[PDB]
């Protein structure tokens, strides 16, 4: 807050401005295929 | 009949450590093409 107040006054002490965190966590998100190696060798697409 | 990788030698060291698992591999395969082109025999064995 700006306080105008009385210009002819001892200044009065305004509040200060607030502060926010945001606590974003982080998490795994994972993915893990059990390919034959079998399918890997024998395709002609390169399967992986 | 082969595959074209053909012998593949990962020396796995890492899911039981302490030891060494050396996976070696080879796809082998094997078929009687144009059976009239072999004979078998079959010994008596006495």
């Amino acid at each position: 807050t700006v306080n105008h107040g009385e210009e002819g006054k001892t200044r009065e002490q305004t509040s200060t401005p607030q502060i926010n965190e945001v606590s974003i966590k982080l998490y795994p998100v994972y993915a893990y295929p059990r390919t034959t190696q079998e399918i890997v060798d024998f395709s002609d697409v390169d399967i992986l | 009949v082969d595959h074209e990788t053909g012998v593949r030698t990962r020396p796995d060291n890492l899911t039981e450590p302490g030891f060494i698992k050396i996976f070696t591999q080879k796809y082998l395969g094997g078929g009687v093409v144009d059976s009239n082109a072999i004979k078998i025999l079959e010994l008596p064995q006495d």
